[PDB]
């Protein structure tokens, strides 16, 4: 019944989801080795979603991993929870990326796809009714975006009428993680843009900003990183899991946040979160919550919204709570606020309400909402990408497996297409 | 399942590579001998070792490596000294005749009939292998021998393997101290050798180490010994992310592609910091902001050149220890604020960023202190043209007297050859300025 | 706004001084308690800092090891909890069997 | 050296497209005269009349 | 309902603010370890008035906290009861203003007040209905002279309907602790007046003339001075505490003390006041509280009433009385000194009654003045100023900053026009 | 209809009108090549005010370029718009006037400016009826106030009845540029005073200032400076080109802001001016366009207004927006700030409103006020003038061009009489 399998791929791929599973461990209450220890019967009744089944009553992820280098794989297995994965679904190459798309998207990506297509399809089969799919990996990094934008691109060409969505991490200027990062960053959009239904943009930069002045840890690392997004990822199928008021699965999101067919970038944040040595002097009521979503700061997305003219939003509330107040306040916010809202769509904002919170509070937010801001990533991102282009500067990479100067130029109008549109949709009145 | 073959040839890329493996024998906890001292030593996934050690079948292990000279007495130095038993008897190939500081004799008279040896025995290694990915070269330039077996080799290996990746660590005579005086000439010949032959290179001038040596460890009097152990450091952490547990990785493969914006142009110069002896050692905080600092800083080049006179090209950074994200990000971010330092209109974003685990190793009687973080620095910046230039000038004075030519012509290497050199470094000095201007 | 000077003189002892308000003063007395809870404290511990001063700063807060069902369940950090030793080979790959091929197939 | 003014205050922000920029108040505050259908409703009316003072307002 | 704010800043305002809610949390039954161990259930009827509530019952007060230098924030969140505060209204910088007016207001302050304006909106916002604002703050002093009254033009301009409340220790003539203490303070009163509706000054030198006298305690030391002050102003918002036979709000004392907007300048005492010799002595009828009320060394301002004649003067009982004795008395006093009272307004004192007073003691008073004795104050600064301003002396710090000499001319002309307009109805006559 | 004309004298009349030419072209549309292209049609509706109609639809701009220097007038004939000017009008020297009055007002440019005289005059008649003359040169400089004044001083020879108005540069003390300062500033204003029916002086450093403190660029050039100008020079004829709620031509203008016959000048200031990095957010709306107006920061005139009093007031409101807070904003800054507004001319702020703003903006005001403020500039000029005379340097110059003693000293006294009639007002009382 509507189960999705998830596949990420690349290293910053195989981080997010190996800790993300962690999070969506510990909502069902599954151990380490796969034996059930649940201590009420609703969390067991919609296990479907995630899990298969196995003998024993040993539940096994439906989880496909993909890399091209032996490192990222192999230390992930090491750590706990590792064991969860099935052996067949590892898929690995023997030669390596390179930080170099085409070497990701043309030579070594084509010729292992076979072998990862082979079970994807395998696992879509096996469902009684598949739902979507979901991915994570990375734009700027090499075998994430390299074969990771490939893979997507065939899978729509099967499976039309499915949804597809994605959890995509692109460099922000602010800290720089690769020098090449404006030409692979640049390229994949124009694959995605065409093939990727949704799209939600979080940039490292945005989740380290969160971490000092949010909740004030001296000295943060990766592992801090990915539990944040790891929550965020479930805000989405909160509902779809658990008994709730008012449904909403994962189409429902797309009918509700998807003005036209070109434009599917949102931003998601996770409210609350309060410091440690805030952790009692709140409370936890609808009035505290409704700040945190819609402050500029709470958003993981390197572009502030202020700057922008949001056309459409959606929140999705756990816990139980009453619907006064998820209401009342829904409309307050954006009478107070209708100077940064469209004014030819009423009632732009999406409300849902599900009843199981996650372990360890009694309240939560997930929101992702679309602003025209998000125009502000694509504008720097491309920026620095002339400035790279204009001397042909490390071009003699890309000419050297297969592709010519031409995708080069096409991808560029098609970004710079994209970037036109936000911009008109905001500047006209009825 | 991850290997790689190392290559050195002339006395002095003898001798270097002798304080690297020293270096490498300890990381790694093989015995001098060749035997694990642990006696705990377990199977399955432990094989971590392959990168540079291979397993024997039966007992002891063998350095992946090939000495190449064609003087006996360096070469049978190493055989009769305390590292005996670590190398294959029939791998450290030796010669007859020496070359005598003659490019010709190296390359056209007697460096024909040992080759032909070394390219086997590299035949022997690779086939063990599984996952080859690429080679290290190390050589000395300023030699007729190093040159011309150090260059001829290289050619037999452009066509005889193909697309594998290649590294070298070249030593170019010092700006104003050097042994030879007919160093400029076999110098500049091997310019042309390397420039469309070899991807990278890193320049390791002898002048700035004892420059580097004498500011840090407070020693005046180093010897070349000393030098040696710092270019193991250098060695062991370029390959280091290669070989242990890490955050963010980068593997020998990845440097070609971030490192290099032209095939033309691939020379680049190395750095390392921080470099504190025992005494000073404690007395500071080694806090990633000062230590980030001084690798830019230009008393700590490898390389006699000043990279203020121009501009920055693009740059690597691989950290070791106990650093984090934030420590890194801080940093990148107050270099670029300032001034000192600019870079060209046509790289915005030129820092790759490699962070590893293992602490970098002491070695035993040496003098770099015991310290939990490091960088090492290889960047390619137009400043490069120094060094060639002060070359240039060197080279062109001898030839308008003609003086000592005739050494030259006294193995059949043609007259107009050292015409055809010539061209060649001019135009490399001309792409190196073309590149620098605004767009 | 004032040094705690504890002693029989009436002169400074505070206690003997902050008592012309109207009713026994909400702030000596809480004080003290303080001095002595945190003696025995650090008895259970162990600290003796040549006085109590140099432990009075720090063990007092109510910040519990655990949220209180406010924040997600992110803990103190991941660098927080990590024990770390300096020797070689310490961090050396695993090689899983995930990964672990010995006889490369041949055939497809 | 930039000859001449170079002039860079740029003392207008620029890029806003005011589609209204140029429209002299003085015409349409008098003649819109537009919709508002014969309705006997108040509110209806009152709606109506509502958006007209946005939209003139914008 | 009818919920305050309070906002405390600079080394005064820190020390008075802890002051002050160490009584307040005493009154209601607070404890450090926050929970209720107050035992009337009268104390919790109404506790909102000053504090919030958060989950696990732990109640917060609505402070805001402020500086520009760290110790003051970290000297008082050390000692007990100041780890009642949120630290989420810790808000500070790391330079220091040192008694430099410029530095508190220009330079400065403009970079960081943005931060604390967006605090105390939003705290502001979250309660019902707001009844005003009652700040702490010096103008003798560096930072609270400056930061704090930028502050007060911000927040008045902001909410132009609540009324507000200020705490100001001007210096005196008598002991000096700054040497350029008439700048900063002078300046001070030419911004205020404009703005803040209530102000009811306080000067040290009376607290000394005051301690010695009689309480008449051989060493007496600061926690002694800011106790008394915290007795008043907890004293001045009883009522709206507590029910009582007839209930006075802040508003309702300003509408019956102020005759006309420039004259809205005020002292205060505290009764009843008893030397540790003959405590156990002397009764509490409305008698003795009413003799001792009107003294002129009751008061807690340098002015001495005798000199001048009061306009209007309320008085806030506490506790249980007589009322025709609380009557009789009032009328008793003001026919007897008719020559101290100006004539031309009928009935020129207020009365209220609360049926709580505080812990430990049967009844007690808080008396507000506006009488024409305040001007002595102002002119000794003035003269002050006038003679360091003449030779410039000092001048050059504040010259180097971005002010200039036109608005201290200006600030120097003003106080002189308060004066003469406020003496003025000394000799006005019907 | 209703159209002036341009006469700019020297450099400083060539880069005024340099960039005012400039900048005037896009705000009624008009291209390099003199081309229409612009989009509403009200844009010529009045485009006759400045410009001609010739063969061809090109218009052109009516200005007539005079100095005594050919390397600076050419210069702007190679840069963009100088060829909006016709080579009929250009008429110059050949020597130049060596920053000596004299050398350009009796010998030299006594014997040129006959040309210039005829194509003036040709222009008039031209138009269909003469409105004024507003002429921009420098005192300062020599060529400028050399031959300038003279052709200022008898173009109302010929026209009587229409008006001329004037903008200034004059030294300031801060920053020097001719050693014959004080005498060419000196003795102008004599033929100016008596010639010019409105003069509003113009000091640089205030551009310095402004552009230091609310443009914060790091680094002003001459061509940022003749821009703030430029937008000023459009504030004043602002409402002469459009429609209108109450159209004030220069008349009305000039009725509303002279007291008494001799006192012709002026200071302005233009407003806002938002920094460089000014970031996105809300709108200029009413209420703080009042307040940086009256900034006396923002005032162009070296001399501080708040040193007098203001005779009257006038302000000019760009864009779309009521009157109301027109009608109470003027008349509310002016009850608070009431100290510095003189009593016998009650109501002395004047108010209009224009419906084309400058591009870029949705409010805007241009601000002309006369105060007896301007007294220091003069004072301090006379000043520097005064200690040059007995001194007697640099005269010999002034004295080997058929002048003597005599004209010195009778301006001396002419502007020692117009300091003083210009205070004698200051003080009067109604
Ligand atoms: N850094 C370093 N360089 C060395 C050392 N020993 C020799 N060299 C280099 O070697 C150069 C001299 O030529 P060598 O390589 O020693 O001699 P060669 O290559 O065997 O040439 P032939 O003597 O003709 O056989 C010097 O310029 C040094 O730069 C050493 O211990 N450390
Ligand atoms: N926030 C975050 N970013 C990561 C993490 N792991 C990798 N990344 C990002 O991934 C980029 C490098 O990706 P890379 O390994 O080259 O991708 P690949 O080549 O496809 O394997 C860096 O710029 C990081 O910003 C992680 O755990 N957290
Ligand atoms: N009554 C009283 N006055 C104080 C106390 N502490 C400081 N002051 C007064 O505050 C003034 C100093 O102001 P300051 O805190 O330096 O202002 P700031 O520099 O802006 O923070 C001195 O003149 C003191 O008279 C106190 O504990 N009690
Ligand atoms: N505001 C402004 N003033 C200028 C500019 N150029 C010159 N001046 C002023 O003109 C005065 C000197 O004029 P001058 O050079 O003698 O004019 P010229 O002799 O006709 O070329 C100086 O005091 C300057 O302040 C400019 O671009 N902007
Ligand atoms: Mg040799
Ligand atoms: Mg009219």
């Amino acid at each position: 019944m509507r189960e999705i399998v998830h596949i990420q791929g690349g290293q910053c791929g195989n981080q997010i989801g190996a800790k993300f599973w962690e999070v969506i461990s510990d909502e069902h209450g599954i151990d380490p080795t796969g034996t059930y220890h649940g201590d009420s019967d609703l969390q067991l009744e919609r296990i479907n979603v995630y899990y298969n089944e196995a003998t024993g009553g040993r539940y096994v992820p439906r989880a496909i991993l993909m890399d091209l280098e032996p490192g990222t794989m192999d230390s992930v297995r090491a750590g706990p929870f590792g064991q969860l994965f099935r052996p067949d679904n590892f898929v690995f190459g023997q030669t390596g990326a390179g930080n170099n798309w085409a070497k990701g998207h043309y030579t070594e990506g084509a010729e292992l796809i076979d072998s990862v297509l082979d079970v994807v399809r395998k696992e879509a089969e096996g469902c009684d009714c598949l739902q979507g799919f979901q991915i994570t990996h990375s734009l700027g990094g090499g075998t994430g975006s390299g074969m990771g934008t490939l893979l997507i691109s065939k899978v729509r060409e099967e499976y039309p009428d499915r949804i597809m969505e994605t959890f995509s991490v692109v460099p922000s200027p602010k800290v720089s993680d690769t020098v090449v990062e404006p030409y692979n960053a640049t390229l994949s959009v124009h694959q995605l843009v065409e093939n990727a239904d949704e799209c939600m943009v979080i940039d490292n930069e945005a989740l380290y900003d969160i971490c000092f002045r949010t909740l004030k840890l001296t000295t943060p690392t990766y592992g801090d990183l990915n539990h944040l997004v790891s929550a965020a990822m479930s805000g989405v199928t909160c509902c779809l899991r658990f008994p709730g008021q008012l449904n909403s699965d994962l189409r429902k999101l797309a009918v509700n946040l998807i003005p036209f067919p070109r434009l599917h970038f949102f931003m998601i944040g996770f409210a609350p979160l309060t410091s440690r040595g805030s952790q009692q002097y709140r409370a936890l009521t609808v009035p505290e919550l409704t700040q945190q979503m819609f402050d500029a700061k709470n958003m993981m997305c390197a572009a502030d919204p202020r700057h922008g003219r949001y056309l459409t939003a959606s929140a999705l509330f756990r816990g139980r709570m009453s619907t006064k107040e998820v209401d009342e306040q829904m409309l307050n916010v954006q009478n107070k606020n209708s100077s940064y809202f469209v004014e030819w769509i009423p009632n732009n904002i999406k409300s849902s309400i599900c009843d199981i919170p996650p372990k360890g509070l009694k309240m939560a937010v997930t929101f992702v909402g679309n602003s025209t801001a998000i125009q502000e990533m694509f504008k720097r991102v491309a920026e620095q990408f002339t400035a790279m282009f204009r001397r042909k500067a490390f071009l003699h990479w890309y000419t050297g497996e297969g592709m010519d100067e031409m995708e080069f130029t096409e991808a560029e109008s098609n970004m710079n297409d994209l970037v036109s549109e936000y911009q008109q949709y905001q500047d006209a009145t009825a | 399942m991850r290997e790689v073959i190392s290559i050195h040839v002339g006395q002095g890329g003898i001798q270097v590579g002798n304080a690297c493996w020293e270096l490498f024998c300890l990381e790694h906890g093989i015995q001098p001998d060749g035997q694990m001292p642990s006696d705990k030593t377990i199977g399955g996934g432990d094989d971590a070792f392959n990168t540079f050690f291979s397993e024997t079948g039966a007992g002891k292990h063998v350095p992946r490596a090939v000495f190449l000279d064609l003087e006996p007495t360096v070469i049978d130095e190493v055989r009769t000294g305390t590292y005996r038993q670590l190398f294959h008897p029939e791998q450290l190939i030796s010669g007859k005749e020496d070359a005598a500081n003659n490019f010709a004799r190296g390359h056209y008279t007697i460096g024909k009939e040992i080759v032909d040896l070394c390219l086997d025995r590299i035949r022997k290694l690779a086939d063990n292998c599984t996952g080859l990915q690429g080679f290290l070269v190390f050589n000395s330039v300023g030699g007729g021998t190093g040159s011309g077996l150090g260059s001829l080799l290289l050619e037999r290996l452009s066509v005889d393997y193909g697309k594998k990746s290649k590294l070298g660590f070249t030593i170019y005579p010092s700006p104003q101290v050097s042994t030879a005086v007919v160093e400029p000439y076999n110098s500049i010949l091997s310019t042309h050798s390397l420039l469309e032959h070899t991807d990278v290179a890193v320049m390791l001038d002898n002048e700035a180490i004892y420059d580097i040596c004498r500011r840090n460890l407070d020693i005046e009097r180093p010897t070349y010994t000393n030098l040696n152990r710092l270019i193991a450091q250098v060695i062991s952490s370029l390959t280091a992310s290669l070989r242990f547990d890490g955050a963010l990785n980068v593997d020998i493969t990845e440097f070609q592609t971030n490192l290099v914006p032209y095939p033309r142009i691939h020379f680049m110069l190395s750095s390392y910091a921080p470099i504190i002896s025992a005494e000073k050692a404690y007395h500071e905080q080694l806090s990633v902001a000062e230590i980030t600092n001084s690798a830019f800083e230009p008393a700590n080049m490898m390389a006699k050149c000043d990279p203020r006179h121009g501009k920055y090209m693009a740059c690597s950074m691989m950290y070791r220890g106990d650093v984090v994200p934030k420590d890194v990000n801080a940093s990148i971010a107050t270099i670029k604020t300032k001034r000192t330092i600019q870079f060209v209109d046509w790289c915005p974003t030129g820092f790759k960023v490699g962070i590893n685990y293992q602490p970098p190793t002491v070695v035993p009687g040496g003098d770099l202190a015991k310290v939990m973080r490091a960088v090492c620095m290889i960047s390619n910046s137009t400043a490069i043209a120094e060094v060639f230039s002060r070359l240039d000038h060197k080279f062109d004075l001898m030839y308008a007297k003609r003086a000592f030519v005739h050494w030259y012509v006294g193995e059949g290497m043609e007259e107009g050859e050292f015409s055809e050199a010539r061209e060649d470094l001019a135009a490399l000095e001309k792409d190196y300025e073309e590149v620098g201007i605004e767009t | 706004a004032e040094k705690y000077k504890n002693e029989q003189e009436p002169k400074d002892n505070t206690s003997i001084q902050r008592s012309w308000l109207p009713y026994k003063d909400k702030a000596l007395q809480v004080a003290e308690n303080n001095l002595i809870k945190n003696q025995t404290l650090n008895q259970t511990k162990g600290f003796t800092p040549f006085n109590p001063l140099i432990t009075y700063k720090n063990n007092m807060s109510q910040v519990q090891q655990h949220d209180i069902a406010t924040s997600l369940p992110i803990g103190s950090g991941e660098h927080s909890d990590q024990k770390r030793t300096n020797q070689p080979g310490e961090f050396r790959h695993v090689r899983t069997d995930v990964t672990l091929i010995r006889n490369k197939p041949v055939t497809k | 050296p930039q000859f001449s003014n170079a002039s860079q205050i740029e003392v207008g922000d620029r890029s806003e497209v005011n589609h209204r920029r140029f429209v002299s108040q003085s015409k349409n505050v008098y003649g819109n005269f537009g919709k508002f259908d014969p309705v006997s409703n108040p509110g209806i009316l009152a709606s109506k009349t509502k958006w007209h003072h946005h939209l003139q307002s914008k």
